[PDB]
């Protein structure tokens, strides 16, 4: 049979082919990105997994380690569900707690209402 | 495994210049801040410079601003510290570390700023006949520059009971140190004691036999 | 430049004890404080980040705490491998302010009192030809480090003409050894007869000495 395989942050169960496209279930704290193709992979009668289409990604606040999604260490953030690691808190910010999506700005600092969360804070 | 391997340190004259490298394996320099932390001999850690390819900023300690330049080449995952207009106080071990809370460090590289190269004079600290069955003898290494000098005894055969002291800068501006060893008083007219004092900066090795007087 | 005042600068402790090193910052620095351990000749190792979070792999006995501006690192039961030097570092603002370090706390092994063997070495005749006389006083394998060494030439207390150097705790018997070199001119050396080294440590003063002819 085809082995139970964890690949692309998604679990693919052990499966037997048929004389065989199977979908993958996203792993804990990983999700399918909004406009993206869901994890699918093909099983072959010789016991081989073939042509992986699509992937899951670690959601905000989590990053990819081995083949799991793990919380951002305190001091780091990840605001989108991207292929990136956790990013260190930017200039003029305060150390974030675990699983952070952004870092709080420092007393006396702000980021304009337009600016994203991956941006340094500026003097008010 | 995240790894930091440094290079480039060594001997340099004041006003000359030097370049230290920091080759990183196991992670991407672009996605990380990298810092240079130096330690002068016998002192604590001092911050030198910081770099973030992502946010694009290059920060220097007030004490080195405008003489050192930090840079990085994300292709070769290598960060550079160029040191120009080098002074006496710049003599230190220079480390590169990853992130602000620095979780991985390089091994360090030693930067020695020397105005003069002077090899050591060695004088015998001759032993006494007047502690009963233990006598102390050694080598007095005087007036060398720059650091360091390494002292061994009988080509490394004596190690038990050896104390090599930290060097001191003397008033004259040259370094100075002593090595001593304790030995049974009885094996004094029978066992010979040579100290092996070695000063790479002048490519000088002195081998002196310390004898009873 | 937020100064980081580390206290103490040195402490001697036994294995199993609770060590507590303190670091008071000059300003609010949030939790942007870290703690490192350095063993001699080796690079530092991150111990605690965000002032209270264990790095991965550091033994559980290490911990860090905050109150306002006073950060304290604590070791619950000191193990033999924890004899090293410790640094607090603040990184407030993640680059917006200079990264500054504490000054360090060296943690040494406690031991029983041991008096030094005191040896005094005259100048060598080979050095004397050069015109400088170096008189060396050795204190060998004693505890604790603190000792007052004074130089006497013909019962005259010398000052300004000596220098000391001290080792680090011996790996086997945890003792220190100390040298004191009196540097004199050949003229000065030959104009007096009796040179003496005084080691005082508590209520006792050993004095070793020599007579230029003997
Ligand atoms: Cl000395
Ligand atoms: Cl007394």
């Amino acid at each position: 049979k085809c082995p139970e395989l964890l690949q692309g942050l998604a679990h693919f169960p052990e499966t037997i082919a048929g004389s065989a496209t199977v979908a993958g279930t996203c792993v804990d704290h990983a999700v399918v990105p909004p406009g993206g193709e869901e994890p699918r992979m093909h099983c072959a009668v010789d016991g081989e997994w073939l042509v992986p289409i699509g992937q899951c990604l670690c959601q905000a606040g989590y990053e990819k380690v081995e083949d799991a999604c793990q919380a951002c260490s305190p001091g780091f953030f990840k605001f989108e569900a991207s292929e990136s690691p956790c990013l260190e808190c930017p200039e003029h910010t305060l150390p974030s707690p675990e699983g952070a999506t952004s870092c709080e700005c420092e007393e006396g600092f702000f980021r304009a209402p337009q600016d994203p969360a991956s941006m340094p804070c500026t003097l008010v | 495994e995240v790894q930091l391997v440094e290079s480039g340190g060594g001997l340099v004259q004041p006003g000359g210049s030097l370049r230290l490298s920091c080759a990183a394996s196991g992670f991407t320099i672009y996605y990380s801040s990298m810092h240079w932390v130096r330690q002068a001999p016998g002192k604590g850690l001092e911050w030198v410079a910081s770099i973030s390819s992502y946010y694009g900023y290059t920060y220097y300690a007030d004490s080195v601003k405008g003489r050192f330049t930090i840079s990085a080449d994300t292709s070769k995952n290598t960060a550079y510290l160029q040191m120009n207009s080098l002074r006496a106080e710049d003599t230190a071990v220079y480390y590169c570390a990853r992130y602000y809370a620095m979780d991985y460090w390089g091994q360090g590289t030693l930067v020695t700023v020397f105005n003069q190269i002077k090899g050591p004079s060695v004088f015998p600290l001759a032993p006494s006949s007047k502690s009963g069955g233990t006598a102390a003898l050694g080598c007095l290494v005087k007036d060398y520059f720059p650091e360091p000098v390494t002292v061994s005894w009988n080509s490394g055969a004596l190690t038990s009971g050896v104390h090599t002291f930290p060097a001191v800068l003397q008033s004259s501006g040259l370094y100075s140190l002593s090595s001593v060893v304790t030995v049974p008083s009885s094996s004094l007219g029978t066992q010979t004691y040579i100290c092996n004092v070695n000063h790479k900066p002048s490519n000088t090795k002195v081998d002196k036999k310390v004898e009873p007087k | 430049d937020i100064q980081m005042t580390q206290s103490p600068s040195s402490l001697s402790a036994s294995v199993g004890d609770r060590v507590t090193i303190t670091c008071r910052a000059s300003q609010s620095v949030s939790s942007a404080v870290a703690w490192y351990q350095q063993k001699p000749g080796k690079a530092p190792k991150l111990l605690i980040y965000s002032a209270s979070s264990l790095y991965s792999g550091v033994p559980s006995r290490f911990s860090g705490s905050r109150s306002g501006t006073d950060f304290t690192l604590t070791i619950s039961s000191l193990q033999p491998e924890d004899f090293a030097t410790y640094y607090c570092q603040q990184y407030y603002g993640y680059g917006g302010y200079p990264i500054t370090f504490g000054q360090g706390t060296k943690v040494e092994i406690k031991r029983t009192v041991a008096a030094p063997s005191v040896f005094i070495f005259p100048p060598s005749d080979e050095q004397l030809k050069s015109g400088t006389a170096s008189v060396v006083c050795l204190l060998n394998n004693f505890y604790p480090r603190e000792a007052k060494v004074s130089w006497y030439v013909d019962n005259a207390l010398q000052s300004g003409n000596s220098q000391e150097s001290v080792t680090e705790q011996d790996s086997k018997d945890s003792t220190y050894s100390l040298s004191s070199t009196l540097t004199l001119s050949k003229a000065d050396y030959e104009k007096h007869k009796v040179y003496a080294c005084e080691v005082t440590q508590g209520t006792t003063s050993v004095t070793k000495s020599f007579n230029r002819g003997e």
